[PDB]
This record gives C-alpha cells, structure tokens and sequence, in this order.
C-alpha cells in the first residue's frame, strides 16, 4: 500500500526517469529483466520497495511509472535500451511531433491530442493500487512539452484524482545546456498554471548541477548523462523514506507537513553532500558532520540562490548511510553556532531529521565516488524567490518588445494568458517576501 | 520528420543539384542511391531528405521544376542525374525570359498545378512532414515568378507546415540582366508574407569573396556554388544529424525568428579556401558573411552556430562566450541568451573542422536598401514596365512591393534602435 | 466533514470549467488564425484571375 506513481513527461522527464530506475533497481536489487531474487514474496507483496514496484506472477517488478513525449526519439532509446524488460509497453507513450519548444503546443495543439491516452493509462497503474498515495511529476521548465504538456496533465489529474498528493521534479532552465530562447516564456505559464494544482515542487537549476560536476567532479563539460545521475542521487534520497523502511525512517509526507507552511509556498530548496570523485573519496572519509556542513555551504544547492540573504522557514535532514543521532546532533549543534541560519520569527527553529541506514549506490561506470554516508537537506527559504527574479527578468525583456509572441498566439493563446501569468508569479514574488517580514 | 525539398529555375535547379552531390556524399548515398558508408551516425536521420526504395535504394525527396528543358536536362547528365526521381521532373517549353509576371502570373501558372500533383504524392507518404525548402534566385523569371507562385499554392494546401526558402539575391556584379531588381522586389514582397525562414544568398557576398578572399581574377559560376554548397550543408547539419538544438524547421524557426516578417537570414562560414578561436572569430567576421551586409552596421536578434569536426567543446563554449562578451553592443539586451551552438562530430569533405553562421541581423537591411536603390532607379521612370503590364500587371502591384520592402527595413531599423 | 467535501468537490469543478473554456478559446483562437492565413491566400488567387483576365482583355 502507499503506491506512489511516477510520471516522466518531455525529454528532460524521461532521461531523468532512465537514470532514477535505474539507480532504483541498483539499489534494491532488482535486475535489467526486473526480477529480484531477494523477494521471497511472488506475484506481489506489502514490503516498503513495492511503493514503486509492482509484481507480476512470473517474478517481474515493474516500475508504476508512465513514460511520455510527444515525439518517440527519447522513449525510443527506452524501448531498445537495458532496461527495455522493465517496462509494459503501455507504459511508454509516444507521438509523432512535438511541441516544438512552445507551451502552446504542449498544451493545447500537439497535447490534446494524446491526452486521454495518457490518462487512460495512469487510471491502468491507479487500479493496481490497494492505497495510492500520490503523483511524482518529471519535467523540464523550458521544453514544450515538459512545460505545456505537463500543466494540462497537472489539470487533468487534479480533476480525475481530487486533492490527491501531486510532487514535481522541475528542471530550471540554464543557459549552458537551453534548447530555446522562449524558455523563460514556456517557464513562468507553466508556473503560474501548475501553482494551485500542485502540493510539493523540488526545482533544480541545470547550472546548478552544471557548476557541481565542473566543480567538484572535474568534468570539463557535463552531458545530460552527467547531470541526470546526480540529479537521481537527489531523487534518491528524497524517496528512499518511501521505498525503504527503518526506525529512524521518516516518512516524506511528515517532512513535508514542514516544508509547506502556506500552499504556494511549496518550493523547497534541496543541497546534497558528498559530491566527490572517486580519485578524491579514495583514502578520505567524510564525516556526519562534513556532509552535514557541506549542506550549507550554497555551492552544493540544486538552485542558485543565497539563503544567508534570506530567511529559513523549516530545515529538513534527510541521511543515509552509516549514521546514527548521537553524530548528528552533535554536527547540527556546531553549525548552529557557526552559520548564518535566521529563521522567521513565526516558525520552530529546530531541525527534522530523517535515516534511512540503506547506503547510497552508484550507476557503476559513473563520475560519483560510492560513500558510506550521505546527506540530502531540504529547506523552505525564501531565497529560493531569487530563482523567480531571475526568471521574470528574462520574461519581461523579451515580453516588453513582445518577441516570440506570435509563435503562442498562432497556436491559440492570446496575450492575456501572458500578462497575467506573469502577475500570478509578481504575486508569488511578494508572497516570499511577506512570509519574511518578522510579526508585529 | 521528412522535408520536401524544391528547385525552381537555372539557378535553383544549379544550387539544388549541388546540395544533394554534397550531403549525398555526407550520408555515404552514391549517384545509383546505394549506402556505402562507414558510420551509422549517416542513416540516423537519413529519411529527412532521402526516401527509400526497393533494393536499399535512396532516392532524394526532390522536386526538379523549370519553364524550359535545358538547366534540367544538365541535371539528369550530371553527376547524381540518376538519383532523383524521373516522375519529379516537371519543365515546360515556353520559358520565362526573366519576366517575373510570366513566372508567377502566366506561364507558371498553367505549369503549377502539374507541380503540386508531385508535391501531394511526396507529401502524402510523409510519416511527419516537417515542411518544404525551396532553392531558387529572385532575379530570374521561373525561380523568383514561379517559385513564389508555388509558396502560395503549397502553403494553401499545408498551411501548418513550415516553408523554408535558400533565395539567391541578384547582384550587378554577376549578372548584367537590368529588370533584376523589378524581380527580386516583387519576390520578397512574397517572402516576407509567405514564408517562415529565408536563407539569404547575396550573390554580391559570393564575387567579393571570390574575389578578394580566394583570390579569383573571374568568378565562375561553379566558384559561387562551391559557397552556397558549402553553406547550404551547413545550415542543415542541425536537421540532417542527431542533434540537440534547432533539429528541424519548426524548431529552429522559434530560436531564430522573434517576430514573423524578420525572417531573413543571414550566413556565414569558415573556413573560406585553424584553431577553435580562429574558427569562432572568422565565423563573425563580415568578409565570411554569405549576405552583402556588415554585422557592425547593425544588432544580432538572433544567432546560430553549428561547429563540425572533432574539438574541445569546453573550447567552444569558452570561445563563443568570449565572442559575446566583447562585442556586447552588437547583441541586442531585450533577447537573453539568443546565441545557440551546436556541435557535429562530423566534419565536411575535405576540412578537419568548420563553422556555420546563422544569423538574424537587422544589418540585413543593407541588402533591401541595394535592391530598392536599384529598383527605385527604374521604377521612379516607369522603365521597362511594358513587359510586366503586358502580362496583365498593374503599377499598383510595383509600387506594393515597394513599399512592403521599404516598411520591412523600417522594421529591423525599429528593432535596431530598441532598447531594454 | 460535509464542508471538506463541498470544498474537494468545487475544486475539482473549477478546474474542469476552468480547463473546458482554455481549450474552446484556444480552438477558436487557432481556426480563425487559420482562416485567416488562408482567406489572403484566396485573395492572391482572385487577384491572379484578374491578372490573366486583364492580360486577355488587352488583346
Ligand atoms: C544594344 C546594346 C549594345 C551595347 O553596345 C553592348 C552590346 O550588346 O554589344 C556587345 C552592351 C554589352 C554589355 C553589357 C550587356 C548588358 C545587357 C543587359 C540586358 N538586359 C536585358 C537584356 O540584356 C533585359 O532585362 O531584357 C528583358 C528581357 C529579358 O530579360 O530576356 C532576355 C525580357 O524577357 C524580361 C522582361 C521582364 C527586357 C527588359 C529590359 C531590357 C533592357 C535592355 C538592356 C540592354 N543593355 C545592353 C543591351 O541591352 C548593352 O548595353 O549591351
Ligand atoms: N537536467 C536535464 N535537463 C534536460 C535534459 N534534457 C533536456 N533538458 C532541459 O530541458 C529543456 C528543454 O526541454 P526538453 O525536455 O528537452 O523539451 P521537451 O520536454 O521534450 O518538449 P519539446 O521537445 O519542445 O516538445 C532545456 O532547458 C534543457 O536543458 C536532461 O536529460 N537532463
Ligand atoms: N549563385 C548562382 N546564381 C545563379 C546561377 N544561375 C543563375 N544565377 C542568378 O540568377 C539570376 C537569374 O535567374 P535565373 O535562375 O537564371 O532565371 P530563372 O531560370 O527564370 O530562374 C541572376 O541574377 C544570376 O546571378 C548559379 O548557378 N549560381
Ligand atoms: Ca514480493
Ligand atoms: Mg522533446
Ligand atoms: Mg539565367
């Protein structure tokens, strides 16, 4: 029970997807045909991995994933790849044009199209649920697809599944590594329309994780590949509470009743450690309370942002690996002495903290050196507002001289949808700076 | 994603034959439309512009057009004659005598619907069709008439799809011909409104570098195309390759044209006959521009670079950065990061590494103002309007063109003059 | 327990709303710039007959 159904939506979403099952079969066990020797339980079971896997008679764990573009090049590449036994071919959806780096058409043309097929096939996975718990949502910010798609899907499935709990994995747009000069248009109307029905949105800037594999993988210049199994490394921690189960195991939902103090305000900031190369790890052991201060240090946050400049609203620890309190509390009560963590005056100023003992894994063949201990932290500071600044800034340049517009209102869309999207994300801009005001 | 592709005219037929002896020879296709290469990296994308047939055979998706017989009939005796479809070839006897009304009003027209009928069967067998590129000049008759007469008739028929167009723009220097510039302006006052990218191929760019860069006392016409050859394979590494960015027609046209009527191109290529600086740096140079304009006359809208050959792409990035930040004031502020480049690891015949420039420059107005000083100057006494009016045209229609042409440089000036 | 519901409910009404009206005004949106695009082109077309009408009239 507590099934957990992942969407992977645009390239971005479903090149992410390859790299998280993959990470996720590693880690419990489960082999490219998805058998899993370890499950004594055949043809289904109640143990914690079955929140994302599912069982066939014949010993087969499939992900509860659906995989969808509007174009078949990148599910292609699925379809033939290594974990091509994993997957029922319904589960993998693809069209034949795409949307061409235009929210409209994801939205409108191109995804009208094939959006009850879609939903005809999360309904497929949702039946197999004794007890759904909710949605995970993988998509880039920048894409068509990922941006116009993933907002019709996001209101189709506040209609067929009520409040049920619907989390996103977004993907920031950097220029290092764009596709599109609209990107920042495709951005903010996504935004604005996925606001109200979303619960939970872990952005991650593409320069963010660009910066960290120059930096501290010295990679000369990360590909998708790259980018993709840090960001599963992410990915990881954060459900590893869910598909795993220990006494120190918190559960994500708990950490998110703290995350989430007003219902747009639902971003969180994520910072992982240790991100380290094997060359470097080899004779270096890196402590609780290194990983543990290496999580405030900006330069490992999955966004570009200051939180020193700004102030805290919760402040989650999510651990794995050889850890226990004692080290914890210890490493959490030096960093309180010697960092720049102000808290709002209306919020607890403690940390919540979660274990799970399960290691971490590494894809083999990969840039990440394999640690005994690693640390993912998520918190809830209005920093994350300057990702928003530095968004609208870029969309007001071009949408003053109103370039590239013609592209969204030759596919339906009228201005209107751009102005006030745009206010919806001033509103949400002045909304972070009102929860930082301290109380009368 | 298949394209359709068009030559229409002497010269689109000269440039469109050149163009599949080059890719062909990309894509390892032999003139019988054979496979024998070496890499599978040449038939990843091979159904953009080849179909396949019986025996493994490749046949281009081309559409060979003319009102006479004669530049076609070179084309089936050259050297990739036998590749292209016979049922594709489409000519007449009349001919269009640079008459720009006989090409788009009258001969063409009885000839047009005979076209369509092949564009309908080549379209129809399309998984996805993308679009349609058409290569033709605007100082002719069949090329700039009938070209642009069958923009209209096909994008009536696909009004959904995108309309690609390698125009060649007349210059005094190549061809002494006097009514060219009558033609080249009543063309573009077809482009501007009926297609959604324009490679522009300033014939006056070709002789100066002819000329000057690879030092040729009398240009050729084969010395122009060995350019445009070079330049039309390197615009479309993007569509004919596995890439990232601007991968096919819709999508390069979202990066490249922010609003509808400024989308003629400017290119550009290096090296003419070498470092990654040297490539990056010649690539912006205004003696590599395949457009008789400046760059520094004028702002970039819009760029795209495509790098082939094996380098260091943190090399690229690092140069292409470099390029942007010292000439800052030649990049307008209002488009963030409008400056896209993609990498081929494969290189062209012949070269160890290239550079291809694409890009949207309001200086491409020095190209309209030529043409409008060279046409005001027949126009303002009415000469030679007999051959046009003949056909059944009007002077309204002339003084149209005009002022279409004369707002469209008002409109990249506007832009020019933008601030953030 | 009736007010949790009334609210789930009307959420999930206004979004089905909100979201019909987006994709009507979106089709309309898109066939009349179609129709549009395609009714100059008519145009070219009736100004093409008179072209090759008015060259028959002059002989
Ligand atoms: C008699 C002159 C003798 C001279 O001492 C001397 C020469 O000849 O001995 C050697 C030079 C030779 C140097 C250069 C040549 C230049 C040619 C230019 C040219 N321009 C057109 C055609 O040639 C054109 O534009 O003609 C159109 C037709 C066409 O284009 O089809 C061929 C028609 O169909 C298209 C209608 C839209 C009708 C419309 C207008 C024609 C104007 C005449 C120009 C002309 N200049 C010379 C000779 O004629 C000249 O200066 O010649
Ligand atoms: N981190 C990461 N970002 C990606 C990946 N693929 C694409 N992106 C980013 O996503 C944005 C482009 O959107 P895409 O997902 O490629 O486009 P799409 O969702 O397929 O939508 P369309 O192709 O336009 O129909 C750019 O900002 C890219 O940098 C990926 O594998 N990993
Ligand atoms: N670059 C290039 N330009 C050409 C070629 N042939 C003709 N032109 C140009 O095309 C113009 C004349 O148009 P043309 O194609 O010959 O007439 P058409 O047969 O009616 O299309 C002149 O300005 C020439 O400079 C060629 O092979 N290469
Ligand atoms: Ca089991
Ligand atoms: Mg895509
Ligand atoms: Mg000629």
């Amino acid at each position: 029970m507590r099934e957990c159904i992942s969407i992977h939506v645009g390239q971005a979403g479903v090149q992410i997807g390859n790299a998280c099952w993959e990470l996720y079969c590693l880690e419990h066990g489960i082999q490219p045909d998805g058998q899993m020797p370890s499950d004594k339980t055949i043809g289904g079971g109640d143990d914690s991995f079955n929140t994302f896997f599912s069982e066939t008679g014949a010993g087969k764990h499939v992900p509860r994933a659906v995989f969808v573009d509007l174009e078949p090049t990148v599910i292609d590449e699925v379809r033939t790849g290594t974990y091509r036994q994993l997957f029922h071919p319904e589960q993998l959806i693809t069209g034949k044009e795409d949307a061409a780096n235009n929210y409209a058409r994801g939205h409108y043309t191109i995804g009208k199209e094939i959006i009850d097929l879609v939903l005809d096939r999360i309904r497929k996975l949702a039946d197999q649920c004794t007890g759904l718990q909710g949605f995970l949502v993988f998509h880039s910010f920048g894409g068509g697809t990922g941006s116009g798609f993933t907002s019709l899907l996001m209101e189709r499935l506040s209609v067929d599944y009520g409040k049920k709990s619907k989390l996103e994995f977004s993907i920031y747009p950097a220029p290092q590594v764009s596709t599109a000069v609209v990107e920042p248009y495709n951005s903010i109307l996504t935004t604005h329309t996925t606001l109200e029905h979303s619960d939970c949105a872990f952005m991650v800037d593409n320069e963010a994780i660009y910066d960290i594999c120059r930096r501290n993988l010295d990679i000369e210049r990360p590909t998708y590949t790259n980018l993709n199994r840090l960001i599963s490394q992410i990915v990881s921690s954060i459900t590893a509470s869910l598909r795993f189960d220990g006494a120190l195991n918190v559960d994500l939902t708990e950490f998110q009743t703290n995350l989430v103090p007003y219902p747009r305000i639902h971003f969180p900031l994520a910072t992982y450690a240790p991100v380290i190369s094997a060359e470097k790890a080899y004779h270096e052991q890196l402590s609780v309370a290194e990983i543990t201060n290496a999580c405030f240090e900006p330069a490992n946050q999955m966004v570009k942002c200051d939180p020193r400049h700004g102030k805290y609203m919760a402040c989650c620890l999510l651990y794995r690996g050889d850890v226990v309190p004692k080290d914890v509390n210890a490493a959490i009560a030096t960093i309180k002495t010697k960092r720049s963590i102000q808290f709002v005056d209306w919020c607890p100023t403690g940390f919540k903290v979660g274990i799970n003992y399960q290691p971490p894994t590494v894809v083999p063949g990969g840039d990440l050196a394999k640690v005994q201990r690693a640390v993912c932290m998520l918190s809830n500071t209005t920093a994350i507002a300057e990702a928003w600044a530095r968004l609208d800034h870029k969309f007001d340049l071009m949408y003053a001289k109103r370039a590239f517009v013609h592209w969204y209102v030759g596919e339906g869309m009228e201005e209107g949808e751009f102005s006030e999207a745009r206010e919806d994300m001033a509103a949400l801009e002045k909304d972070y700076e009102e929860v930082g005001v301290d109380s009368v | 994603r298949e394209i359709v592709h068009i030559q229409a005219g002497q010269c689109g037929n000269q440039i469109g034959a050149k163009f599949w002896e080059v890719i062909s020879d990309e894509h390892g296709i032999d003139p019988t439309g054979s496979y024998h290469g070496d890499s599978d990296l040449q038939l990843e994308r091979i159904n953009v512009y080849y179909n396949e047939a019986t025996g493994n055979k490749y046949v281009p998706r081309a559409i060979l057009v003319d009102l006479e017989p004669g530049t076609m009939d070179s084309v089936r005796s050259g050297p990739f004659g036998q590749i292209f479809r016979p049922d594709n070839f489409v000519f007449g006897q009349s001919g269009a005598g640079n008459n720009w009304a006989k090409g788009h009003y009258t001969e063409g027209a009885e000839l047009v619907d005979s076209v369509l009928d092949v564009v309908r069967k080549e379209s129809e067998s399309c998984d996805c069709l993308q679009g349609f590129q058409l290569t033709h000049s605007l100082g002719g008759g069949t090329g700039s008439g009938m070209g642009t007469l069958l923009i209209s008739k096909i994008r009536e028929e696909y009004p959904d799809r995108i309309m690609n167009t390698f125009s060649v723009m007349p210059s005094p220097k190549v061809s002494d011909t006097v009514v060219e510039p009558y033609n080249a302006t009543l063309s573009v006052h077809q482009l501007v409104e009926n297609t959604d990218e324009t490679y522009c191929i300033d014939n006056e760019a070709l002789y100066d570098i002819c000329f000057r860069t690879l030092k040729l006392t009398t240009p050729t016409y084969g010395d122009l195309n060995h350019l445009v050859s070079a330049t039309m394979s390197g615009v479309t590494t993007c569509l004919r390759f596995p890439g990232q960015l601007n991968a096919d027609l819709r999508k390069l046209a979202v990066n490249m044209v922010p609003f509808p009527r400024l989308h003629f191109f400017m290119p550009g290529f290096a090296p003419l006959t070498l470092t990654v600086p040297e490539l990056t740096q010649q690539m912006f140079d205004s003696k590599n521009m395949m457009a008789a304009c400046d760059p520094r006359h004028g702002r970039y809208l819009t760029v795209a670079a495509i790098f082939r050959g094996r380098m260091s792409m943190k090399e690229v990035d690092e140069q292409m950065l470099n390029v942007q930040n010292k000439n800052s004031s030649y990049f307008v502020e209002w488009i963030p990061n409008n400056v896209k480049t993609a990498v081929c690891d494969i290189p062209p015949r012949g070269l160890k590494m290239s550079a291809t420039f694409i890009g949207n420059s309001t200086a491409i107005q020095e190209l309209f103002k030529r043409i409008s000083e060279q046409f005001t100057a027949m126009f303002r006494r009415k000469a030679f309007l007999h051959w046009y009016t003949g056909e059944g045209m009007d002077e309204m229609e002339f003084t149209e063109a005009e002022s279409n042409m004369n707002d469209l440089v008002s409109e990249y000036q506007q832009y020019q003059d933008a601030t953030a | 327990i009736q007010k949790a519901i009334e609210e789930n409910n009307n959420f999930i009404k206004m979004a089905k709303e909100k979201l019909a009206q987006k994709m009507e005004s979106n089709k309309e949106n898109r066939e009349a710039h179609l129709a549009a695009m395609l009714e100059r082109l008519q145009e070219k077309d009736k100004h093409a007959e008179e072209v090759r009408k008015n060259k028959e009239l002059k002989e």
